[PDB]
């Protein structure tokens, strides 16, 4: 059972800054990691897959990186529309698992 | 383009079963795996299991295997999930998803 531990539960920042959220897997998952963005009362939206590939529609502002057991989501210039929850997910082996999430507040 | 329509809410009585639907449209229903995810306000997301529409092959979370059953209806392109012996712990938002597209979710409230 691959556990995904996200660094912090909450993270503060204001528009203009650069943020990095980390995801550590309890086992090697190669690069089979995806990041999702979720605003309240809405469904998750895919941002990055295969650790660093941007999905159709996500802005260059988001950049994923890492491999093996340490993954990171980076937002270089945090805009207001980026304040939301962020989850990492592993899809190398069952059961598929998610990280607890990291809330981005001002 | 792709759409995974799920009904907004379901009110269920404790100890009973619930049947959740997920109508897919805008892509070939049989070429993509459909996953079911559970979300309770307090905790993170939790994977229940998945199903491959073409042959109904399923994978379940060890935590949800006898509690949930996954099936599809290839003629209507709908995926279904049933939960039984519902309790307060099952009240949550359940989402059906495929690569790149999640449904709106259905709020299951046991009361």
């Amino acid at each position: 059972d691959i556990v995904l531990t996200q660094s912090h539960k909450f993270m503060s920042t204001s528009v203009g800054d650069r943020v990095s959220i980390t995801c550590k897997a309890s086992q090697d998952v190669g690069t089979a990691v995806a990041w999702y963005q979720q605003k309240p009362g809405q469904s998750p939206k895919l941002l990055i897959y295969w650790a660093s590939t941007r999905h159709t529609g996500v802005p260059d502002r988001f950049t994923g990186s890492g491999s093996g057991t340490d993954f990171t989501l980076t937002i270089s210039n945090v805009q207001s529309e980026d304040l939301a929850d962020y989850f990492c997910q592993q899809y190398s082996s069952y059961p598929l698992t998610f990280g607890a999430g990291t809330k981005l507040e001002l | 383009q792709v759409q995974l329509q799920q009904p907004g809410a379901e009110l269920v009585r404790p100890g009973a079963s619930v049947k959740l639907s997920c109508k897919a449209s805008g892509y070939t229903f049989t070429s993509y795996w459909i996953n079911w995810v559970k979300q309770r306000p307090g905790q993170g997301l939790e994977w229940i299991g998945n199903i491959y529409p073409s042959d109904s092959y399923t994978n379940y979370n060890q935590k949800f295997k006898d509690k949930a059953t996954l099936t599809v209806d290839k003629s209507s392109s709908t995926a279904y999930m049933q939960l039984s012996s519902l309790t307060s712990e099952d009240s949550a938002v359940y989402f059906c998803a495929r690569w790149g597209y999640w449904g709106q979710g259905t709020l299951v409230t046991v009361s």
